């Protein structure tokens, strides 16, 4: 159907079922070092946010549950609103200034669940 | 039973290539990376680490990375192979002092035009020690001419040794000691982890370390090998000597067109009188200091040892003077007034000015400095010593230097690099 | 609380607490040869550490728990030694010369597992 | 006993138990930039790979059993043939043309499943 | 049913970019990763793999990177613009011998001195083949002179052909073949992958292939397709035939300063008497290799065919002759006496010297061999032969060359690059 960024004015529950088309895309000597660098950056953006999905246990997943409540601080919406309404690119606008506070709590309930799952055993 | 454990605070003893961070330049310029205003140091609890600081790899790859800076900066700059010509010199003699009777020449020649076809008699003053006699009792030619081309620096890019940052590349680190009397060698506690160096600056000097860092408490000593004769010793003062220096003639520069959009930079007439060069250093200044060091120098030859200082051996200019490159020109002032003592206003130094230099030990690649205008005026720090020991109930202190990681080797005597190695495996009590 | 190497003089118990701050301090032609070339060497250290967690079975975590057993041959010491008061630098200059026979049964009773599972399927 | 690509001649298998052998082998100007041509590109390739496999539902696995069925007009043939006769060389000649189709089936089925997972939570 | 499997042993033909290892050079120097001292090979049970050594790009790899290093050790040398000037020669006729007359001239000119101001009147020695005679009957010129700048090699730099093993980059390998009586093209059995290729030496040469691989039991005759008469049959031989080659004659050389900080080596008078220069090669050991060869070419052109040696065909120095390099000079031999024969002590081979070499089909980059002193003694092995056949009873057979590759083909024809394929998906019984 839709290829890179098609989804991008559909809803987010539209989108978010073109999650791999995305992903896919991600991946005289002077014009030389200029790709190199380009390349050698493309590789390391991918691999920072690869190690983020990896230490919050989302390792392997485009679509990870966790076990982070939900502060209505953050956007008091309904599900209806955010998945029915909006697109990625309003809702990422609308919770930018608490992308670091959601970060910081999803490494941390990993942190407690991988260590609970080891006394377990 | 074996559990494997991923981001474990676990280093080694590595060697990488640190990139330059800082805040027209000869050294950093553009190729270099935006510093960290506000930069990371953690303490590092209960951590003993051993530091060599003679065995330390940064203090190669500062000494190469300056040199590469140095080559590209000239590397595109007017070449003077014109001027390696018979010149027909005489005497500056016009309200000379004494002092500097028979330092400058005025030399006339037959320089290139901007076309092929012509030629243009110019002239310019040269220093004593730019040139040589050969044959015919007026004839010189440059110094450098059965030795090297010479190239002219391009008069834009300054010499200041603006402060470079080293930072290590993710994977590796570097420690530092924080030990205060640390003299370079063995284990330290109070180590911290840094981002990056603080900012050194690529200060070129011999015999004085000028504008470094100073020791917190005490006058350090420090050696490879305290009892060989071979090895320099560093001396880090813990208080600022300080010095300054001038060349008080008014000079003036004239551009002669060499080609087709070449030039080169030609000191012209001098305006007043001719006086030599020189540096004043405080004499009580000096004799303060140098007690401190005699004291320290106790520790280790006996508080009954007669120490005595001496001046420099023989050996090239470059080698038995205090070198430093101050305002833009070469000096090299004699120290003798400053090593002349049994154990331990102002001291006046003399010095001479040179344009053809040839750094540090290289052959082969010269350059000429452009002339400076005006009057030069420099005011800066002696931080530190070289000396080497002439060696049974005396020991005799001479300035040395030359080799310019001796330099370097003092200030960054406090960093570590090493290798992070996060996996390991562990014991513990459970199961997959 | 601690930086990146904080936990360097704390006992093996107190550090791996600390896991993710290690974790994520990993990530004119000549300067740019020589910045790339420490770029793609920290690329490929990374990776090299994250292919043999993988073939272990222990892709995505932090702390592992695998089925080999410990030999007292390699440090015939209680876990009161090890986790309370032992530091990870210590604790890596006791056991260095045992690091490859580990490393070889953890691969190998992977591989065993890993059939075992295709076979119950 | 057997080192990198010692299996290739070895039935299929008899081979796919020496995984982690290929696995793991697959990690003046002028000069340097060609080989920080060829490095790059050896990460290149080696993170395609991964990624690949992780839309699959297959990370961190080196054999990874899907729920996809075997459609018999890729290829006809019984167990026995394909893993006690033919080599993984053979192999790929045979199903050459069947690629891409069998990974678009596999990217399909995760993502189903994916949604499944979390309407279950 | 679908099972994913990663680390599948598959390969696909492919080209990479190879790069070189090794255990003052013109090639390898430190732009070389250095050998794995344990290298590894691994036999690969029941694997045919097709090979084809006229389309391995492996030598297309090898040809670029000795050129372009080549080049590189050139760049920093000194230029010898102001040698292109008019020369008056005359005879050297000091004890020379008949086969010598008229080889070397004796030259004076007008040199550039350091100063810009002054010439001197130098003179050398040039070998006849490096000049022109010009309108007067004395004046020459040097032959590059109308048609490309020369620079002369640093003579510091040896040419030694030091061995370069080549490495496949991960996620590549490289296929050995081993199968003995391996003509080239087509399957073989018995192939090892390898982590690099053997050493090869990078010898440049015509006609004959000096100091490589021998096959390992017979003579064998390869080529891209042996009945085009326009495509070039290798030889390659079971056992070596020695070669010793000479020029006795005892040179000195002289250092001419051309420049401040540059010099040109010339070649100043001679001691002893003058000879030519010659290479030596066993009657009895070539005939018998000889003979070896035309048994094998019969199996191709029938064995009731008369099989003909004849001397090369005409063209340039560099073609009809026997090119090397060797004690630092290159010698341009007469292979005629060895390619004589229908069918089927020593046998002596004049050779001719030169000085001003054009690399191999440039134009535009020429370079001076900087004289070597004292006497040039050489020995090493024939093991192959470059044949093209000209062409109904009877195939005469003439020595060629001059396209290096084909003397890369004949060390890297047993080596294949794959790239590594590790995912793979079979038919299992098992469902998630
Ligand atoms: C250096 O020598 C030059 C001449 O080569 C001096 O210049 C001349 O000075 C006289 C003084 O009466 C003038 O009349 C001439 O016209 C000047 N010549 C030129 C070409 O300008 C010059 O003054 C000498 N400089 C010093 C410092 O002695
Ligand atoms: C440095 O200055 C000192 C004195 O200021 C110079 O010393 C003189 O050197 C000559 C050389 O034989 C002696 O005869 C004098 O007696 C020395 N004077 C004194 C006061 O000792 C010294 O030569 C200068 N050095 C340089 C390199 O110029
Ligand atoms: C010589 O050393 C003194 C002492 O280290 C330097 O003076 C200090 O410079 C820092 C820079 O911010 C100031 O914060 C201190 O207060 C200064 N101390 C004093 C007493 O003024 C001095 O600048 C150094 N001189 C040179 C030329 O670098
Ligand atoms: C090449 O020619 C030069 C002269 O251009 C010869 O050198 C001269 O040889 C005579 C012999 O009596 C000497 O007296 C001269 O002094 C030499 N001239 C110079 C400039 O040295 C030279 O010997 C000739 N070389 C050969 C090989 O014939
Ligand atoms: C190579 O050596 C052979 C003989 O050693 C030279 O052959 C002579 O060539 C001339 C050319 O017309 C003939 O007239 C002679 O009869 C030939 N001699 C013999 C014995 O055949 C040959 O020219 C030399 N080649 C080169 C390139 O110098
Ligand atoms: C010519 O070929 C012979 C035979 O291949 C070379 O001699 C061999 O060199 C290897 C090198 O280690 C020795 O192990 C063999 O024992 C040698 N064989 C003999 C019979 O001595 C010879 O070195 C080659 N010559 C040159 C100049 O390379
Ligand atoms: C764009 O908005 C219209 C409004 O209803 C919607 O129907 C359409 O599907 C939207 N585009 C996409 C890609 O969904
Ligand atoms: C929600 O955020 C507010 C601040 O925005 C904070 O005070 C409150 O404790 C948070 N609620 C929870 C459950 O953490
Ligand atoms: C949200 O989507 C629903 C879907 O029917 C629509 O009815 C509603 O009006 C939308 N609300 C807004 C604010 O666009
Ligand atoms: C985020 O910070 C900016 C800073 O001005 C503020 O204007 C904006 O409203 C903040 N966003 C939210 C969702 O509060
Ligand atoms: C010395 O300086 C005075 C100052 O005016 C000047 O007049 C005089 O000519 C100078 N001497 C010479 C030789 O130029
Ligand atoms: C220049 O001054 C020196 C001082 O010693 C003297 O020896 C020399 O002869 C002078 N030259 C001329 C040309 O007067
Ligand atoms: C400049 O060239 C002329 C040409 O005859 C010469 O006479 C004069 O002495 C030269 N000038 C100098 C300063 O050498
Ligand atoms: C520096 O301190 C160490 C500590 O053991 C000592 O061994 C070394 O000799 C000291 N260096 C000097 C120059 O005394
Ligand atoms: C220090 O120098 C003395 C001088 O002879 C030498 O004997 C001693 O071995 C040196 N120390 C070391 C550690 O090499
Ligand atoms: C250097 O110049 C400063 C300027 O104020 C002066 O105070 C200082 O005493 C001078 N130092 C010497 C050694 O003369
Ligand atoms: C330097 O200190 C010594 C200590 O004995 C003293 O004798 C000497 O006069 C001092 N020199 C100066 C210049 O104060
Ligand atoms: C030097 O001073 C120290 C200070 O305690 C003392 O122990 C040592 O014996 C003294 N040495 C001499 C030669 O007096
Ligand atoms: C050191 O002083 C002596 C005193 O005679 C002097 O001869 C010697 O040349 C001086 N050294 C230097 C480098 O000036
Ligand atoms: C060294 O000290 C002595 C003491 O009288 C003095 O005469 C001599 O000039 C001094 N040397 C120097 C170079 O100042
Ligand atoms: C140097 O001479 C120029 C001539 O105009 C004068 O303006 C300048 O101030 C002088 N410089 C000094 C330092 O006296
Ligand atoms: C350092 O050792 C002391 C000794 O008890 C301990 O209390 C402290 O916590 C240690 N440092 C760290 C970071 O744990
Ligand atoms: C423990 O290691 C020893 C050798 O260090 C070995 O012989 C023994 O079999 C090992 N034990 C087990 C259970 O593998
Ligand atoms: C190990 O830690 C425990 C914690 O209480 C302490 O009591 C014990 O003495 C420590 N042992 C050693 C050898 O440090
Ligand atoms: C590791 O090998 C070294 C080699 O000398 C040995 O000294 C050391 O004791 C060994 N370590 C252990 C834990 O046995
Ligand atoms: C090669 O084929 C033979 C035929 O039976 C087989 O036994 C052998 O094991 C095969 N090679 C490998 C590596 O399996
Ligand atoms: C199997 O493949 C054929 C085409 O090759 C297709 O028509 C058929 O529907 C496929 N079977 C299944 C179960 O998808
Ligand atoms: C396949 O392998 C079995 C193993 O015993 C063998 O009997 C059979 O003949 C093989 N078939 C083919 C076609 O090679
Ligand atoms: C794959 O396509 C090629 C194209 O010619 C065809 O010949 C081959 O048989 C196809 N493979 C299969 C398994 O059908
Ligand atoms: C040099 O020798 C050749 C030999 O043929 C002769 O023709 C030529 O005329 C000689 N030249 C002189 C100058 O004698
Ligand atoms: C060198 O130049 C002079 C200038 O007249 C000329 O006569 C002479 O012949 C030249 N020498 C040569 C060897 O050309
Ligand atoms: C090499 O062997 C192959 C095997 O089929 C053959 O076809 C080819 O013609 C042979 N090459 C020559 C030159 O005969
Ligand atoms: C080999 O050369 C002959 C010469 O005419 C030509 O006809 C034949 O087609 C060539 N073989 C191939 C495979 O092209
Ligand atoms: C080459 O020199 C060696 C040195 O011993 C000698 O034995 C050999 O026979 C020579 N070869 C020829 C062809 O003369
Ligand atoms: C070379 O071999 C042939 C074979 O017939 C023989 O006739 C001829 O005399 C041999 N030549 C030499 C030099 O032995
Ligand atoms: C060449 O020798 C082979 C060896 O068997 C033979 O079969 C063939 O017929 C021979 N050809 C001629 C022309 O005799
Ligand atoms: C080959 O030999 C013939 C014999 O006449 C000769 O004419 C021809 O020039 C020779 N070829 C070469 C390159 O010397
Ligand atoms: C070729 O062989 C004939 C046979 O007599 C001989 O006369 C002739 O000189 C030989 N040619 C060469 C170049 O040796
Ligand atoms: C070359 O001549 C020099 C002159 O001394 C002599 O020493 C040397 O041995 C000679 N070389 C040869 C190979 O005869």
């Amino acid at each position: 159907f839709l290829g890179f960024l098609g989804a991008a004015g559909s809803t987010m529950g539209a989108a978010s079922m073109t999650l791999t088309v995305q992903a896919r895309n991600l991946l005289l000597t002077v014009w030389g070092i200029k790709q190199l660098q380009a390349r050698v950056l493309a590789v390391e953006r991918y691999l920072r946010d690869q190690q983020l999905l990896g230490i919050w246990g989302c390792s392997g997943k485009l679509i990870c549950c966790t076990n982070v409540p939900w502060n209505s601080s953050w956007s008091n919406r309904n599900l209806s609103e955010i998945w029915d309404n909006m697109t990625w690119l309003q809702w990422d606008k609308e919770i930018s200034n608490y992308t670091q506070i959601i970060y910081g709590l999803l490494e941390e309930s990993q942190n407690q669940q991988e260590k609970n799952e080891q006394d377990l055993l | 039973w074996v559990t494997v454990y991923y981001g474990v605070p676990v280093w080694k003893d590595a060697e990488t290539t640190l990139f330059c961070a800082s805040d027209h330049n000869v050294w950093a310029t553009h190729a270099c990376v935006p510093t960290d205003p506000n930069p990371q140091e953690i303490h590092l609890e209960n951590v003993t680490e051993e530091f060599n600081m003679w065995k330390n790899n940064m203090v190669e790859q500062m000494h190469t990375d300056i040199i590469s800076l140095w080559d590209q900066s000239l590397k595109p700059c007017v070449k003077l192979t014109p001027l390696c010509v018979t010149l027909q010199c005489t005497n500056v003699t016009n309200n000379i002092t004494d002092d500097m009777r028979g330092e400058l020449k005025n030399c006339s020649f037959n320089m290139t035009t901007e076309l092929r076809d012509k030629k243009q008699k110019v002239y310019s003053l040269f220093y004593r020690l730019d040139v040589v006699q050969i044959n015919s009792n007026k004839e010189y030619r440059l110094i450098n001419c059965n030795t090297s081309a010479i190239t002219q620096a391009c008069p834009k890019v300054s010499f200041e040794p603006i402060p470079i940052h080293y930072c290590a590349p993710a994977g590796f680190a570097i420690l530092k000691c924080k030990d205060k009397k640390f003299n370079g060698t063995g284990p330290c506690p109070s180590v911290s982890t840094v981002q990056c160096t603080h900012g050194i600056k690529p200060v070129v000097s011999t015999q004085l370390l000028l504008n470094g860092s100073l020791a917190e408490e005490e006058v350090m000593i420090r050696s490879e090998n305290i009892t060989n004769n071979a090895k320099n010793i560093l001396v880090q003062f813990n208080t600022p000597v300080q010095i300054n220096c001038t060349r008080p003639n008014n000079n003036t520069r004239k551009s002669i067109r060499i080609g087709p959009g070449q030039a080169f930079y030609a000191t012209g007439d001098i305006i007043g009188d001719i006086r030599q060069a020189h540096c004043n250093v405080s004499k009580a200044t000096w004799n303060e200091t140098l007690g401190k060091v005699v004291k320290q120098l106790r520790k280790h030859f006996g508080n009954n040892t007669i120490i005595r200082f001496a001046n420099s051996s023989g050996g090239d200019l470059e080698v038995t003077t205090h070198s430093f490159n101050c305002g833009g020109e070469f000096f090299y002032c004699n120290t003798s007034g400053l090593f002349n003592s049994t154990w331990i206003d102002s001291i006046t130094l003399p010095c001479r000015i040179k344009q053809i230099i040839n750094m540090w030990q290289r052959i082969g690649q010269a350059m000429y400095a452009p002339p400076i205008q005006g009057v030069i005026r420099c005011v800066s720090n002696i931080t530190g010593l070289i000396l080497t020991r002439d060696g049974s109930t005396t020991e005799t202190f001479r300035p040395g230097g030359g080799d310019m990681r001796d330099n370097w080797r003092s200030e960054l005597y406090k960093y570590k690099v090493v290798k992070i190695e996060p996996l390991g495996v562990a014991p513990t009590r459970c199961k997959r």
